[PDB]
């Protein structure tokens, strides 16, 4: 996350980490004890079975008793477009089920269908770079967004760091955007490289896929 | 430490016949916009295609090749990147295409 | 090479291997040897620095037979396009002269705008891919058929007949491929063209710089 704050340890639980030999590359978030949610093109073209889901980790690069380790099991994407970034969402079965506590806990998504307006006050969260050229974080990044809808499309929930050059980046994919205590948004594409200011970034509509979603985890 | 991505240009529809490779690090995830200004790079060395050419042609991609089968299309004059990092190590090959 | 065989040891003297160092990466060519101390070559094989390896069989060991020379100039025709791959040559001027032995001695060139006629059977060779997706380490060959120019002119669409061959069949499926580009096209013992492009499928024909056509500004550079 360019431009944003340590976040306080563990505030996030249902905060998950995706790993490929030890490196972090995408977000995840904990929708069920047994099913993270991320982004669908965080797990394209990558080898699944060497991906490790890290749950209740603060401080990547440092040992923390508090970790949990699973890995993908099963996928199941709801029609992901990568040639326009449509339907940009993933779920993926763990090989176990994680044990609820104060550092991990399960999400809560919003209603199918509601759609957040302009201006809504939100937080985008994840270990991306700190800033474009920067490099990755080492410790979770929270920061204070705000919903627009002007340089979006229906497609998407859109953010923008208003008047500072700041916003999501890269290694953030597949992290959650948290309005009101709900997940409304998995992080999917920015405009123009991170940070612009210009152009907000943008969030696969996770208020849209709650029935999709839900038929999974049941 | 290093490791040697090979990649191949084709510009209005030929392509030279040479064994061309980028330098990328070993076991190291890195953006897509990393790997943009390393394809905007070799277009300009290889056949003189600059910014100015990419915004005028036809259409302008490239292609990451993975090592285990799957690939990701990419639309040069788009502008627009997926915030993921994918690893260095589990790139088969670049191929870029103009117009 | 696409689709030929390999190559008997050091019956081919002349073959240059080329280290190409560019900015941010590598690139691998062919050439030949046409002096005891210059190596042509295709323009678009140019790089800051070259390692030449004259004498080789299998470049990826190092045998005794081989020579290291890094290239004291490398020098692009003055009217190359990079954009076309228009006037594809190069010069190298090596740092020092070859040995000369039965493994390492230069080519024969053709006299000014010697002709070519179609269906004349030449022979190309080089450290190339073999397929999209397997390569060689020791030199490989093979055979192909000259063309007339409307077949290149219909594909490409800046082949330009007055200075660039046009090489392969449309049927047989032989070509010169990725890391060939510098390598000669030979047609009885003289190195009538210059690898440089194709389409990138492999599937000929395929463009040649015409050597013949360039004669004056080679024995010009080569001082």
């Amino acid at each position: 996350i360019v431009g944003g704050r340590r976040a306080r340890p563990h505030a996030w639980p249902f905060m998950v980490s995706l790993q490929l030999r030890g490196g972090h590359f995408c977000g995840a978030t904990l929708i069920a004890p047994n099913f993270v949610m991320s982004a669908a093109h965080c797990v394209a073209n990558v080898n699944v079975r060497a991906v490790r889901v890290v749950l209740g980790a603060h401080n990547l690069s440092r040992r923390e008793p508090t970790r949990q380790v699973f890995a993908v099991q099963r996928i199941f994407e709801n029609g992901y477009d990568p040639v326009n970034l449509l339907n940009d969402i993933v779920i993926l079965q763990l090989n176990g089920s994680a044990t609820i506590n104060a550092n991990v806990q399960v999400a809560q998504l919003p209603a199918q269908g509601r759609r957040l307006g302009n201006g809504v006050q939100c937080l985008a969260m994840g270990w991306g770079l700190l800033g474009r050229n920067r490099g990755i974080a080492s410790v979770l990044q929270e920061l204070n967004v705000t919903v627009v809808t002007s340089l979006c499309r229906r497609s998407n929930v859109c953010t923008l760091v208003r008047g500072r050059q700041a916003g999501v980046c890269f290694g953030d994919s597949g992290s959650p955007l948290v309005c009101n205590g709900l997940i409304h948004g998995i992080a999917s594409f920015v405009r123009g490289g991170c940070a612009s200011g210009l152009y907000p970034d943008a969030f696969a509509p996770v208020a849209q896929f709650v029935n999709w979603i839900d038929s999974i985890i049941q | 430490s290093t490791i040697q991505i090979p990649y191949t240009i084709t510009v209005n529809g030929t392509s030279q016949n040479i064994l061309s490779s980028l330098t990328f690090n070993k076991n190291q995830n890195i953006s897509y916009k990393d790997i943009e200004n390393k394809v905007k790079s070799v277009l300009y060395f290889n056949r003189g295609i600059s910014d100015i050419d990419l915004r005028l042609s036809k259409q302008a991609e490239y292609t990451v090749h993975f090592k285990n089968g799957t690939k990701r299309v990419i639309d040069l004059k788009s502008g627009i990147y997926t915030a993921d990092l994918i690893n260095t190590s589990d790139i088969k090959a670049i191929s870029v295409n103009v117009d | 090479i696409i689709g030929g065989r390999e190559s008997r040891p050091h019956s081919r003297p002349y073959m240059a291997y080329l280290q190409i160092q560019s900015p941010a990466g590598q690139s691998r060519c062919g050439g030949f040897l046409v002096r005891e101390d210059f190596v042509l070559t295709a323009a678009h094989c140019w790089g800051s620095n070259i390692n030449v390896t004259l004498g080789a069989h299998n470049i990826q060991r190092r045998e005794n037979t081989q020579q290291h020379i890094t290239a004291r100039r490398a020098i692009r025709h003055p009217q190359y396009n990079q954009r076309t791959i228009q006037n594809d040559i190069m010069l190298l001027q090596l740092s020092r002269r070859v040995r000369r032995n039965r493994n390492v001695n230069p080519v024969a060139l053709p006299r000014a705008q010697e002709g070519l006629r179609p269906g004349t059977l030449c022979t190309v060779a080089g450290w190339g891919r073999v397929s999209m997706r397997r390569g060689t380490d020791t030199l490989r060959e093979v055979q192909l058929r000259v063309q007339r120019d409307r077949q290149c002119l219909r594909i490409f669409g800046s082949y330009d007949p007055r200075r660039q061959i046009c090489v392969g069949d449309r049927r047989e499926r032989k070509a010169a491929f990725k890391g060939d580009s510098g390598g000669p096209l030979l047609c009885n013992n003289v190195a009538h063209g210059i690898v440089s492009y194709g389409k990138s499928s492999g599937v000929p024909p395929e463009v040649f710089t015409r050597v013949s056509s360039f004669l004056p500004w080679i024995r010009t550079t080569m001082r």
